[PDB]
RNA sequence: AGAUAAGGGAAGUCGGCAAAAUAGAUCCGUAACUUCGGGAUAAGGAUUGGCUCUAAGGGUCGGGUACGAUCAACUUAGAA
RNA sequence: AUGAUUA
RNA sequence: CCCGUCGCUAGUACCGAUUGAAUGGCUUAGUGAGGCCUCAGGAUCUGCUUAGAGAAGGGGGCAACUCCAUCUCAGAGCGGAGAAUUUGGACAAACUUGGUCAUUUAGAGGAACUAAAAGUCGUAACAAGGUUUCCGUAGGUGAACCUGCGGAAGGAUCAUU
RNA sequence: CCAGCAGCCGCGGUAAUUCCAGCUCCAAUAGCGUAUAUUAAAGUUGUUGCAGUUAAAAAGCUCGUAGUUGAACUUUGGGCCCGGUUGGCCGGUCGGAUUUCCAACGGGGCCUUUCCUUCUGGCUAACCUUGAGCUUGGCGAACCAGGACUUUUACUUUGAAAAAAUUAGAGUGUUCAAAGCAGGCGUAUUGCUCGAAUAUAUUAGCAUGGAAUAAUAGAAUAGGACGUUUGGUUCUAUUUU
RNA sequence: UAUCUGGUUGAUCCUGCCAGUAGUCAUAUGCUUGUCUCAAAGAUUAAGCCAUGCAUGUCUAAGUAUAAGCAAUUUAUACAGUGAAACUGCGAAUGGCUCAUUAAAUCAGUUAUCGUUUAUUUGAUAGUUCCUUUACUACAUGGUAUAACUGUGGUAAUUCUAGAGCUAAUACAUGCUUAAAAUCUCGACCCUUUGGAAGAGAUGUAUUUAUUAGAUAAAAAAUCAAUGUCUUCGGACUCUUUGAUGAUUCAUAAUAACUUUUCGAAUCGCAUGGCCUUGUGCUGGCGAUGGUUCAUUCAAAUUUCUGCCCUAUCAACUUUCGAUGGUAGGAUAGUGGCCUACCAUGGUUUCAACGGGUAACGGGGAAUAAGGGUUCGAUUCCGGAGAGGGAGCCUGAGAAACGGCUACCACAUCCAAGGAAGGCAGCAGGCGCGCAAAUUACCCAAUCCUAAUUCAGGGAGGUAGUGACAAUAAAUAACGAUA
C-alpha cells in the first residue's frame, strides 16, 4: 500500500500476546528489531499485560524513558521494541531478571531469574557465511552477528554468549540425541530430545522429537531450538517444562485445588 | 512512461486483459542511451533505492583485457564493425554490449616490447634475463599478429555502458576471432 | 474499526403458530409458574434444545473418545452443579430426557415460593423485582436465575428492607409521619 | 476554343445541363442484398521525390574406391 | 341447428 | 358443455418506409497539448591569469632614474553554475471524422395474443356428437372446418380352425 | 352483488356467523402488521433424493468421437512367541488398586521355496566371543555420513499447516442474560496464585504407515536379470616414485 | 427441533401449482412506545455536485538563534536559562472513505527470489585519502552564500512575489592528520654466471571488465624440462591448504586496469578527570547525529500449484501494428516480448478457449436447515482499486500520490475583465436521487502512530447527541378480612 505500513489494528496483532478485543481499536505494532513481528513480545505489552507494573501506555513509556528497564544489558528506550524469544531483561529495582521463554499453552511466559543467569543466554545460529576480508562469521536468532567462531560451529547449532560482548563463551553441535525446545507452530513450548530426522534434499528437513513421557511428534528443523543434552537444560525452564498433558487431567487438576 | 509489466499485454490464450490498474513506478522503463564516441558525457540517474546509474553517452576511451595474458589497458575505440543484434548500431556507430570494435593497439604493442623485447610489424642484464625467461610464449597466432601489424585490434564489448558508464571488453582470440572474421567477410 | 461486539439471540418462535394443544399447555405452564411471556418459555426450550444437541452429537460417538468424555463430563458437572439433573443420573440419557418444567422449577421465583417467603409465585415475582430478597450477600432482581443449591443454603431477605431488619419501610414511615401530624 | 476566380455552395434551372472534384501503384479496410457466382476499385483512409546503404531472390565449372571460383538481370522489402 | 347472466 | 371468424373497449409484445433518433463502450485515420529524455542555446551571475595608463605614498643613485600597492578603464583568454528558447524521440490526454458493438426509444400501417354478466354468424368437438376422432403433408373455403394420400387407437371390434 | 372484505376458497342481489361500529373472546407482547428479496417448507432441482405407458417428459432408427462405465485371475494358508487395551477369582485398600488366571481386541517379530537395496566406514550389534558364572575376538544401520537401483498415481490413516474476530466448546455469578476474559485466596500491615483451553476448517501443496479397490509399464522378429568369471573399447582417478 | 395445511370433483385417489406457515446482522414503511445493558447508520438509485469550518506537522542535555522576544547570569565576556519565526533533518506513501473498474484478473491457501530494491530499527564493519605522494597544502582545522530579519516595495484578489543590506549549519562545495611487516614490478651496481642486489612505485573500500583459486571415492612402481626442502645430492620427503549448498560462474581471496571518483567524522550535549618532560603539553569518560559494506527486521515487487457467477440466440481465438519460442541487445531494482533487431511458426480450444452480461471487488464470514445443501457477503479484519475521467512527472528508501504539481475534457468559484484558485468515495454539514439512511458538538483522558522527540500534533481514535436497524434483561401489580 504505496509504502511501508506503520499502524496495526487489533485482530491483526497475533493471538499469543493475549491482547483484549476491547480497549481501543489499535494494537501495538512491533517496530523492527532483532526478532520478527509475530514471534516477539513488545515491551509495552510485557510491562502492561504480563506483570501489571504499569496501567497505561504513557506510564510504560515513562518507565522505558526514565531507564529503569534494560534488555540484553542495554536500556533500549523504545516503547515497541521486540523482546523476542530466549532474551534477558534486567530491572535494578527489585533486582529481577526476566527471561522470555515459551509455555506449553502457547504463550510468552515470564521466567524469573538472577543476574548471573542473565549474564549468559543461548542463541541458535540462523546461518553461517564468509564476511569481507576473509572473516568467517555467523548470525543467530536474535540479530546478533558474530565473527571468527570455531569451525566446528555449523548451521542449526547453538551458542552461549557473554552479553558484554558479542563473542562466544561456548557452543553446542547438532546431532541425534540432544535436548531441544520448539519455537513456532502448534508445538509452541514443547521440549523434546531428538530421536532422528529426515532430509528430503530440495527443501524442508523434518525432525522427530519426543518429550520424556515417550510422547513423540515431528516438527520443522527451522522451528526447533536445541538447548543442550538429555537431562540437563542449559538454562532454567518455566513451570511445566513443555509436556502438554491432556485437557481432562488439567480440569481435574484445577478441581483438586478448589 | 514506458511500462515493463504484463497487465498491458495479452494473455497466453489470446485475451486482451482489461485495464485494471494505473501504471506504476515499480514497473517503469526508460529511453535507450544510444551511446557514441568522443567528448565523454556521463549523465547519472536516480534509481529505485538511490543507487545511481551512470548513463553513458559520447564515450571516447575504454578498458580492454587480453585474456591469454590477463592484462587490461586503457585504449581508444576506432568504431564498431559488427553487432549481432542490429547492423544499425554498426552503421550509426552506437556502443553497446557484444559489440565488435577496433582499438588503437599501441599500449599492447609497447607493453609487449617492454615485457618480452620482441619486435612487431616491419641491453641491461635484468631486462635480458626477464625476456629470456618469458620466451616460448610470444607465438600467439596469425590473426592477432596481423592485427598488430595493422595497428587496429578487434575487441568485444562486454560491459553495459548505458548501465555502467564504461565501455569495457576484451580482445578476440582464436575461435571466435575466426568466426567473426568469417561473418565480416561474407559478401 | 471498532471490533464488533458478538450478539446472539436466546429464543425461537413456534414453527406452527396456532395449535390449541401447545397453546393451552404452555399457558398452563405460564399461569402456574407465574410468567408473562411465551418468550421465557421458548427461551427455556431453546436452552433445552442446545443441551440436547450436545448430548445427541456426543452420544453418536463411541465411548472413551476423549472429546465425548471431556464435553459430557463438563456438561454433567455443570448440570448437576445447577441441580436440574440429579446426583445419581449421570449416564447422559437423562440429559436427553430433561424437561422444561425442571428448568422452570430451578428458577428463583418458584424457589422463593418453595422456601415459603411468598404464599404465591406472583408475590415471589414482585418480591424479586422490588428487591426484598437476596440469594447470597448481594441483592438480585431477576427471576431467571437457575440457582446452584449452594444458593439454597445462602438465601436470606434483603438487608435493606424488613423481614431481615435494618429499616422499617418507605410507606411505613410515610403513614407514621401522616398519623403523627394527624394526632397533633 | 481554352483558363482562373475571394465568401457562400445548386440558392440557378424543366432538370447539377456544363464545369469542377475523384483518378496510377502499394498497404489497410469493406455494408445491405444475393441466383452464393457477385456487389467491389463498394464506401472509406494512409504512403509515394532525391541520395547513401542494408536484406533476400540466380547460372555455369570444381571434388576419395560441408565449401570455393566465375558471370549477369531487375524484382521486392526495410533504414538513415 | 340453438338454448343469455348469476346462484 | 364447447369452437372459430366478424363487431365494440382496454392492455402487452412483434413486423414496418423513415439511409429513424438519442446514450454508452471499443476503435482505424488525421490534428495533437503537456510533462519526461536527447541535440543545441545562452541571457545572467561568479573564480583565475596576465594587462597598460590618468598620478598620490614611501624606500634607494638623492640629479635625470628605479619597486609595489592604489579610484580608473579597456583587451585577451582559463573556467563553474546557468533560466527563456530549441531539434529529435518515447509516454500519450483531448478534438474531428468514419466504422462497429450493445441499451432504450418515435412511427403511417400490417398482423397476433389476452382480458370483457348478458354482440352477430353458424355448430367443429365431447354419445357411433349425428360424415369415428386424432397425426403428418398438400390444396380449398366467411368461420369453425372440408377433401385427397399414407399412419395410429387415445375406437364404436381384444373374438370366426 | 352497493360500500367494501378476502394472500387462497370465497362473502355482499332486505333474515351478512366474513363487510362498517359496540360488546365479548383469542394470538404475540413494548412490540404487532404490511411491501419486496431470500431460506426451511421443496423428494416443486432430486449427489444423498424426483418424474418420463396414459398426468409435462423415450430423440423415427442405427452408426460414432470426446465423455462416463468396463469380465475373472497373480500371497492364501498355517504354526511359534512377544508385549499393550478391556474386564475377570483372591479385594490381599476401608467407591480407589494387585498378582497366575480362564476371554476378546487390534499391534511387534520369526519360520513355513516368501530379498521385504547393499558398498565404504567407524557402534561391531544381538559379540561363536567365558575369565570361576559380571570375561579378550561372531555377520554395520539397531547410531549415523555419504553412492546406489530409488516404475507411477488415485485412495485412505497420522502429522506439519490453515492470521484474528466469527462458529462449537472448558472455566468464570456481567447481580441473571446478551457480553467480556476476567478472577480467586491470605495472617487483608508484608502479599500469594490457576487462567485466557480444545475442536472444525472444502479443494490444492509437504512428510508419513498401509496395500484392499481402480487403472499403470516390465522379458517374446529376447537390444532379458543376476556373472566371483574371461576379454577388448572408453574416459575418470588417490597414494607414491 | 427429519412435522404440514386450504383450493380443480356430485364425491374419490393422483400429478401439479397457487395460497397459508416459520425465520433473515434483509431492507423500506405503518400503528404504538415506560426502563437497564450493548449498538448498526447516505452502500443499493447518482464513483452525482459541493458553500463553510477542520482533518499532519515536528526537538532534546544534545544541528543552526545577537528574535532590536521574555525572566535573571552573578557557575560563567561568546553564548552558555527559556524561547516564536526561519534554514536544516524527518514525516506528510501510515491512517481514514468509497466499491466505480476488474471474471485466471484481483483474491485464498501454498512455493520461490540460486531472479531483485529496502529508509528505519537491531548486530558487526573503513591504521593504507598529502598523488615528483621534500615545501606541492591551515589540520590546536579551510571557502561561499542564503533564509528568517532591516527597510524600499508591486497587484483588486492568491498559503501571490521582486529590488537592496547582513549573517548562520550535521545546508552546499573542499580537505590532511598513526605503526610495523609482505609480494610484485622495475632496476642502478657488482657483473656473477649457484648468481646476489642498493635505491624506487603500488597495495583500504566502492564501480566496471577479464583471468585464476574456491577441491578432495584408494594403494604402489619407471623415468625425465630442472636436483626443491637438507644432504652420505645414497635421496628420508612425510610436512603441505580452501567454507557453505539439494545444486551455482555462491560467499570469499588474489592478479591487470578502469572511475569524470564513492566511503574512510572539519557535527553536537554533559561531567570535567589524570601523567609529569609544571604546559592552553599529552592523554581520558557517558552519550546524540551521520556514514561504505554485510547480516537482520518492518516491508516491497515479481512468482510456482489449485480454486470463481450466468451464457454456445458466443465455436473457434491470438499474430496487422507481439501473438508462441530462440539468439543478441537495450531498458529494469531485478528475471522475462518488458521493449527493440533478425529468425522458426508457433501458443489456447467441447476437459467450454475466445466474445457478451453482471442490480460482480475477492476472501475470513452471514441467514437458513436432521444430513446433503441454497442464498447473500458494499459494509468493522486481510488483500486489491480509486480520488470527477484520463494521461504525465518531481521529491524521496517507499507514490504514477491527487487534503502534490503539469496538461486536456466536462463541472464550478472570485473578478476594480488583466488574471487567480479548486476537486468531501476524510469529519461534520448542504442540494439532487430516491422506498431507503444521524450533530456544521467535546477531547487527545484512554488504544496506537509520527517528529529532532517522555512534554507537541492527530475529526486515526474515544466521548456525548439523533437513533424501535438488530440483540439482552424487564414495570404496568401483589397480599388480608366482609356479601
Amino acid at each position: 500500500a504505496r509504502g511501508p505500513k506503520k499502524h496495526l489494528k487489533r485482530l491483526a496483532a497475533p493471538h499469543h500476546w493475549l491482547l483484549d478485543k476491547l480497549s481501543g481499536c489499535y494494537a501495538p505494532r512491533p517496530s523492527a528489531g532483532p526478532h520478527k513481528l509475530r514471534e516477539s513480545l513488545p515491551l509495552i505489552v510485557f510491562l502492561r499485560n504480563r506483570l501489571k507494573y504499569a496501567l497505561n501506555g504513557r506510564e510504560v513509556k515513562a518507565i522505558l524513558m526514565q531507564r529503569h528497564v534494560k534488555v540484553d544489558g542495554k536500556v533500549r528506550t523504545d516503547t515497541t521494541y521486540p523482546a523476542g524469544f530466549m532474551d534477558v531483561i534486567t530491572l535494578d529495582a527489585t533486582n529481577e531478571n526476566f527471561r522470555l521463554v515459551y509455555d506449553v499453552k502457547g504463550r510468552f511466559a515470564v521466567h524469573r531469574i538472577t543476574d548471573e543467569e542473565a549474564s549468559y543466554k543461548l542463541g541458535k545460529v540462523k546461518k553461517v557465511q564468509l564476511g569481507k576480508k576473509g572473516v568467517p562469521y555467523v548470525v543467530t536468532h536474535d540479530g546478533r552477528t558474530i565473527r571468527y567462531p570455531d569451525p566446528n560451529i555449523k548451521v542449526n547449532d547453538t551458542v552461549k554468549i557473554d552479553l558484554a560482548s558479542g563473542k562466544i563463551t561456548d557452543f553446542i553441535k547438532f546431532d541425534a540425541g540432544k535436548l531441544v525446545y520448539v519455537t513456532g507452530g502448534r508445538n509452541l513450548g514443547r521440549i523434546g530430545t531428538i530421536v532422528h530426522k529426515e532430509r528430503h534434499d530440495g527443501g524442508f528437513d523434518l525432525v522427530h522429537i519426543k518429550d520424556s513421557l515417550d510422547n513423540t511428534f515431528v516438527t520443522r528443523l527451522n522451528n526447533v531450538f536445541v538447548i543442550g543434552e538429555q537431562g540437563k537444560p542449559y538454562i532454567s525452564l518455566p513451570k511445566g517444562k513443555g509436556i502438554k498433558l491432556s485437557i481432562a487431567e488439567e480440569r481435574d487438576r484445577r478441581r483438586a485445588q478448589q | 512512461g514506458i511500462s515493463r509489466d504484463s497487465r498491458h499485454k495479452r494473455s497466453a490464450t489470446g485475451a486482451k486483459r482489461a485495464q485494471f490498474r494505473k501504471k506504476r513506478k515499480f514497473e517503469l522503463g526508460r529511453q535507450p542511451a544510444n551511446t557514441k564516441i568522443g567528448a565523454k558525457r556521463i549523465h547519472s540517474v536516480r534509481t529505485r533505492g538511490g543507487n545511481k546509474k551512470y548513463r553513458a553517452l559520447r564515450i571516447e576511451t575504454g578498458n580492454f583485457s587480453w585474456a591469454s595474458e590477463g592484462i587490461s589497458k586503457k585504449t581508444r575505440i576506432a568504431g564498431v564493425v559488427y553487432h549481432p543484434s542490429n547492423n544499425e548500431l554498426v552503421r550509426t556507430n552506437t556502443l553497446t554490449k557484444a559489440a565488435i570494435v577496433q582499438i588503437d593497439a599501441t599500449p599492447f604493442r609497447q607493453w609487449f616490447e617492454a615485457h618480452y623485447g620482441q619486435t612487431l610489424g616491419k641491453k641491461s642484464k635484468n631486462a635480458e634475463r626477464k625476456w629470456a625467461a618469458r620466451a616460448a610464449s610470444a607465438k600467439i597466432e596469425s590473426s592477432v599478429e596481423s592485427q598488430f601489424s595493422a595497428g587496429r585490434l578487434y575487441a568485444c564489448i562486454s560491459s553495459r555502458p548505458g548501465q555502467s558508464g564504461r565501455c569495457d571488453g576484451y580482445i578476440l582470440e582464436g575461435e571466435e576471432l575466426a568466426f567473426y572474421l568469417r561473418r565480416l567477410t561474407a559478401k | 474499526p471498532r471490533a464488533p461486539r458478538t450478539y446472539s439471540k436466546t429464543y425461537s418462535t413456534p414453527k406452527r403458530p396456532y395449535e390449541s394443544s401447545r397453546l393451552d399447555a404452555e399457558l398452563k405452564l405460564a399461569g402456574e409458574f407465574g410468567l408473562k411471556n411465551k418468550k421465557e418459555i421458548y427461551r427455556i426450550s431453546f436452552q433445552l434444545s442446545k443441551i440436547r444437541r450436545a448430548a445427541r452429537d456426543l452420544l453418536t460417538r463411541d465411548e472413551k473418545d476423549p472429546k465425548r468424555l471431556f464435553e459430557g463430563n463438563a456438561l454433567i458437572r455443570r448440570l448437576v452443579r445447577v441441580g436440574v439433573l440429579s446426583e445419581d443420573k449421570k449416564k447422559l440419557d437423562y440429559v436427553l430426557a430433561l424437561k422444561v418444567e425442571d428448568f422452570l422449577e430451578r428458577r428463583l421465583q418458584t424457589q422463593v415460593y418453595k422456601l415459603g417467603l411468598a404464599k404465591s409465585v406472583h408475590h415471589a415475582r414482585v418480591l424479586i423485582t422490588q428487591r426484598h430478597i437476596a440469594v447470597g450477600k448481594q441483592i438480585v432482581n431477576i427471576p431467571s436465575f437457575m440457582v446452584r443449591l449452594d444458593s439454597e443454603k445462602h438465601i436470606d431477605f434483603a438487608p435493606t428492607s424488613p423481614f431481615g431488619g435494618a429499616r422499617p419501610g418507605r410507606v411505613a414511615r410515610r403513614n407514621a409521619a401522616r398519623k403523627a401530624e394527624a394526632s397533633g
